[PDB]
């Protein structure tokens, strides 16, 4: 039947890199709030690109480079907000660890330490698939495929917005969104417009071995990830399609 | 469409909005290793096959480097088979298979390269570029392991633990984003058939066919992997590939100079 | 007089590669017991390289390549075997750590988790002893020159046979097979018919500089690993001739 | 002076002597790379602008290492000034911001280096010499970050958490140990002005000034960091340094060329 | 104002090289008194480079070699003491960690155990400042900038003197030699005679954002680390310009 | 003999069987760098001794280099004898010495290695070889460090704690490996003698011995490492080694020209 769960205890919280972007006023309700947490869970905390992503890519798409150029410029990106956000948490025994580590080691680390910052980017680097001058494989697609490889108690996505919505909660469809409680990654795949995660999740949650569900939380907003670390419904959930026995 | 549209939406809009795809794909289309070709040395196919196969396939390379930039992967064999077993009845998942299989295409790119490293040829393990600008310019062949890095984060398939992207889907990979001008796959077997030549007793040979022919008559998983049909039709610069015998004298060496030997496969 | 002893708590464990090459029938047994050992012992997994070494001998060989090249070939295979045998422990805090790591940051490691797993080639690599093409120094001996060179609690080889007989007890010979319950390095390498464990075990065995015996026991057998990591006899001991006070 | 004072003097005496250090000046000196030229390419100047300003430089490199031995340094830009400003609104040290610098400044070396791989042109990130020399012997040139190693152990300023040392500063020291004949600085600025040219009305070109010059008339932290001055006061192998316009068609080449445009800075 | 710290609990200790040329005889009571300090602190041991990094200047200054390739190769002698002092502390869980490590995971380590020892040599390299054909930025000045980059309690020098005095001690200027009870970095950089400390020191000492004093003691003399880092005033106490509030 | 039945004797018996050796023993021998030759620059002998040593064996091998393909190991010296002394009192084991030794000889690789870079000579430091093939075959030389990779498994002498596989170990152990064809010793002595010829009076020059003829008479361990006889003995490749005088100006070229300056070591 499935494989087995090599990490059954883990939960892995991503931090969307637009909210490390938002600087201090962001930061640090963020920080105290994993703080506190800590005593609580087995955290690994990997962290997304944001905006200076977008700025590789229009630097790297007007040079002409391909999709497996960017991808791993971008990766870079997510990897400087975790260095940011461990540093934060230095006084806790946190420390950022490298996709090897990750890969090998992680066991080790989360017996020394309640909790690890690592990069959500994959590292699909030179070898991300064609299609789209733009990777598609990014910060949540990653955090997904790493937390359903181990077996891991849940995944969290803490996002600037307070889930996924019919239409951009910011863009100039702003009047007509309509906010989504609960959905499936395969109503999200038929749909056209915009999302808040990758389209490539939607694909990674159809082939998922455990993970049943992932909730989209606003981490502007203080204990809504301590709630969503707790199963309680404070944001968007996405069912994967896994059934449980 | 210009650059200043290209970068407002790159900052305001989310990279799933379709707009924003849609002025990406616009964008100038620069290849970085345009005049090189990138060969698969097969592992069950070739290198397990000891001296017999790798003697003359090294004597080809050696011979054609003087012509053409080649970009040289290796695939993983019956090791990497005994590996997937092991791991598969013990419910591991595909991330970890892929890391396994890893090791043993590495192992098949060190004994390739050391029976090339008289000739200058070096083996990329240790970096993953640089090494190759210099060589390709100086040497003009490079030895790498054609296992993708996924490693723990490897896309797994619909069921099964066993990794869909491996060697195949990885040379392929590596000759799309380098924008290469050809990608050869070197097996045991002439080409494609209309059936497993080895296990039918009437096959036929085909000699050139679409990913979408081969889809239309169940050939999806056959000489090779089934998801490098689906990468070919989603390349930009790698729009067709071609599959020889590594086992026939010179085989490699006509498919280097241009001879329709084997199956060429086009994506569209 | 002699070193002194850098880790003396450690117990060391190797694990036979054509142990690992069993599947889950063989695998799931030992890492129960594996477990269920963690809190007894502080403990160093070591793995060996099995079938699959044979194989990349017999193609390396067949291309003529010097003792040198095979080595490193066939201690990828142990590596292999150690991810495998760490991944099924990682629930429980081990991970597999890299020769580098295990020559310079064990003590931290240990001090991390109760076990950590690693290959038990030593890394002689390209240099290789001359004499054979088959490369001397393996499993066995890599596993024995770490446990004495840390000055370790002791060393226990885990088989695939009950322990050391006056022939092959699988071969042609199998008849006149007597299981030897103790033995001396310098009886065996008197000798000259084969044995289950490196004749390069034998000499660093001679210029031993702490363990005194090395047991010889069937991992096959559930408890066995057990009742030797307490010292009970129950497999072949192999006297190294180092003597205690 | 003799080798014998000096070998009797590093090992009774203290490093800080007067009278060790002292002779420890009167060594030999050996320069590693003496025929080599540093050039940095900006990165807010230069490689933030896109194919406009790197495209026309990517030609020049090309053109001019025929003639000469070229180490190609980056700068970072504002994604590095996007880092800075995320970390000092929250305290972080300058240790911690100059790890954040290297990773933008090891980014623009990326995509400079993908631009000229098919020239044989490898960047030097994965070791820090040896792919140097064989690189500058066989291909002639190389592309490097240029931000200084220090991390952590960087040295803070006088106040504030941005880092004094930076990729000005880096390619600098690297020219300095290595002994290099020739330190070039491409930047988007003809050269040092009597103010900045940006926003100021009537500023005056120089076409040559000392570092003790540009303190007298508060020029210290202009177009060149502010500890560039320093440093170069105190070099023993590059005692000079010329700032070029990088978006004036072959300014590069003219300046490898041995032709004074833009601003040559001496240290005496 | 000031930058946060990073690890406000950690003490730093720098261990002079030549106190580890001079052998068992120095370096037994040492480790003895750091085995019996690791449970009341969170130690972060940087040792020097000593007589050995004399040698190699000697070497490469007659060969002609530039500052920026004397610095690292001095840099290895003070890690090669590093690995000597982790080895005589590993059966406690004490190991030597590299310096990417200590820049980024030293908040892990010091999690899974109570000390772990480094260089106190920067990773200045090739990129060491010019002027001087000896390397400025050495093992005190090394040890300083983390333990102030860190925001650490303290950092604590540990040298074959009492401390510093007006003349070497030890030199032909040994009769008129009188001892500093208590000094700081501006007074003793506006001084010409030789040290005991890194002149560089004096210059990032005077740029500090956290560290008021370091104190320099001898650590031949048992028992004066372990009053150093409890504030008691057993050495010369180095004010560094930091004012507290 | 054949290779089926060397297959099902490597699959079916133990590794310590006397008839699998046997069948492996009659394989082919392939040496992956023929045309090359290991020399080793003695640490003690040579460059412990500064300019006046080293600056006339860096001319001969640039000059070498042109004709020969050189792999250039270094050794280790006073400091590693400083190492192993204070090692050595605190009664720490073999295996941590030889950690401390590679340190040491890593030092010497790099000084070697900055005077011969702006020859294009690079240092194996990062990676462990492709940095060799691609050298080699480029500009003829590289350098290394001549410590074995042991480390803590480092195999310990019959008693004490001073490692018995060092740097002559370790060049020669590489020279047979890659089936070099020469192997030259570089130390500060014109051969091997009857005696040492520092501390007597009285000793004789051998031009010619060899290793059986070295032990019947007490020179096993003398100019060269004991182990490294034992390894000789027991090598395929390179049954002979030369040892010569680095201090003679001269001696290193004339030596790979196939000139019998010095003592020649044969194996029988
Ligand atoms: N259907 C939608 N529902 C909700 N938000 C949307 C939708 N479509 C677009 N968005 C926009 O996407 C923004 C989130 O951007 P994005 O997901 O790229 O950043 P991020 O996830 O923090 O960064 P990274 O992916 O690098 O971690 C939201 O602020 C919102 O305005
Ligand atoms: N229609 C077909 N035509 C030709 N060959 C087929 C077909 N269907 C299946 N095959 C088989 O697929 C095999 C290709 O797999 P093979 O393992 O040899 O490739 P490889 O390069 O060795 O892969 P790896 O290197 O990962 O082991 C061929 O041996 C062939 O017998
Ligand atoms: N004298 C002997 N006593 C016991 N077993 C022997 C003897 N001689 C040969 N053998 C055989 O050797 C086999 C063990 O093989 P081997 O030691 O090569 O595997 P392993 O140690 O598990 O692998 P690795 O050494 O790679 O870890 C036993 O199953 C047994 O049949
Ligand atoms: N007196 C002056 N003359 C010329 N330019 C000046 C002067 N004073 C200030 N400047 C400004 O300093 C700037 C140089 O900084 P800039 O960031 O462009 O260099 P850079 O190489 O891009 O650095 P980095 O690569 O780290 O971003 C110029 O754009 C220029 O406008
Ligand atoms: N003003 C001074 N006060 C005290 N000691 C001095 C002074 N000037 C010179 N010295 C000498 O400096 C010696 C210390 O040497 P040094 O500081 O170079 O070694 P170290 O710090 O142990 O080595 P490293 O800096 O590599 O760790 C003392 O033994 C003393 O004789
Ligand atoms: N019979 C002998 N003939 C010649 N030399 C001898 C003899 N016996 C002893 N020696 C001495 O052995 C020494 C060789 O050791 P030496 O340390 O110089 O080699 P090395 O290459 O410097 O080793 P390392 O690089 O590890 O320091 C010579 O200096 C020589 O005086
Ligand atoms: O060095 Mo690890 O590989 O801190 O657990
Ligand atoms: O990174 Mo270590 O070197 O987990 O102990
Ligand atoms: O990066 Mo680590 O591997 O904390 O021991
Ligand atoms: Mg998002
Ligand atoms: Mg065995
Ligand atoms: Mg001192």
């Amino acid at each position: 039947k499935r494989p087995i769960r090599l990490l059954p205890w883990l939960q892995v919280v991503k931090i969307g890199g637009r909210v490390m972007d938002r600087g201090a006023d962001a930061i640090l309700p963020l920080v105290e709030e994993l703080r506190k947490l800590l005593p609580e869970h087995r955290l690994l905390i990997l962290t997304g690109a944001g905006v200076r992503a977008r700025h590789v890519f229009s630097v790297g798409l007007d040079l002409g480079l391909p999709v497996g150029s960017l991808a791993p410029l971008a990766a870079s990106e997510a990897g400087q907000n975790g260095h940011i956000l461990a540093a934060m948490l230095a006084s806790e025994g946190v420390s950022y660890v490298e996709h090897p580590t990750v890969a090998d080691q992680l066991a080790i680390h989360l017996s020394a330490t309640r909790a690890v910052v690592g990069s959500a980017f994959p590292p699909y680097h030179h070898h991300e698939f064609p299609g789209s001058r733009i990777p598609p494989h990014r910060a949540d697609t990653g955090a997904f495929l790493l937390a359903d490889a181990f077996g891991a108690a849940g995944l969290t996505i803490v996002e600037n917005v307070d889930g996924i919505y019919t239409a951009d909660p910011n863009g100039p469809d702003r009047g007509q969104a309509r906010f989504l409680p609960e959905t499936s990654a395969t109503d999200l795949a038929k749909s056209e417009g915009p999302l808040p995660v990758d389209r490539a999740l939607l694909d990674v949650m159809a082939t998922a071995r455990h993970i049943e569900r992932v909730q989209v939380v606003n981490g502007l907003v203080p204990g809504r990830l301590t709630a969503a670390l707790r199963g309680e419904h404070v944001g968007t959930l996405i069912r994967t399609g896994v059934r449980p026995a | 469409n210009s650059t200043a549209e290209l970068e407002e939406l790159l900052m305001q809009r989310s990279l799933t909005d379709p707009q924003l795809q849609a002025a990406a794909a616009a964008a100038a289309d620069f290849r970085i290793l345009p005049d090189a070709t990138v060969i698969k040395i097969g592992g069950q196919s070739v290198i397990d096959r000891g001296r017999a196969a790798v003697y003359p396939l090294v004597d080809e390379i050696v011979a054609a480097r003087k012509n053409h930039k080649l970009l040289i992967g290796t695939g993983a064999g019956t090791r990497a088979r005994h590996l997937y077993s092991i791991a598969a009845g013990l419910g591991l998942p595909a991330g970890v298979l892929a890391q396994l299989g890893s090791s043993v295409a590495d192992q098949n790119a060190a004994m390739l390269g050391q029976l090339l490293a008289k000739h200058g040829i070096p083996v990329v393990g240790g970096a993953g570029l640089s090494a190759v600008p210099l060589s390709l310019a100086e040497v003009n062949a490079v030895v790498f392991s054609g296992m993708p890095p996924y490693k723990l984060w490897m896309r797994p398939a619909a069921e099964g633990v066993i990794p869909p992207y491996r060697t195949d889907a990885g040379c392929f990979l590596l000759a799309e984003q380098f924008g290469c001008k050809q990608m050869i796959f070197v097996k045991d077997e002439d080409g494609l058939y209309t059936a497993n030549p080895k296990t039918s007793k009437d096959a036929t040979f085909i000699p050139r066919i679409s990913v979408d022919e081969m889809k239309a008559k169940g050939l999806h998983d056959s000489i090779l992997e089934f998801p490098v049909l689906d990468l070919l039709q989603s390349a930009q610069h790698v729009r067709e590939v071609q599959v020889v015998n590594g086992l026939v004298p010179g085989n490699l060496t006509r498919a280097l100079a241009g001879e329709h030997v084997g199956t060429i496969i086009t994506a569209s």
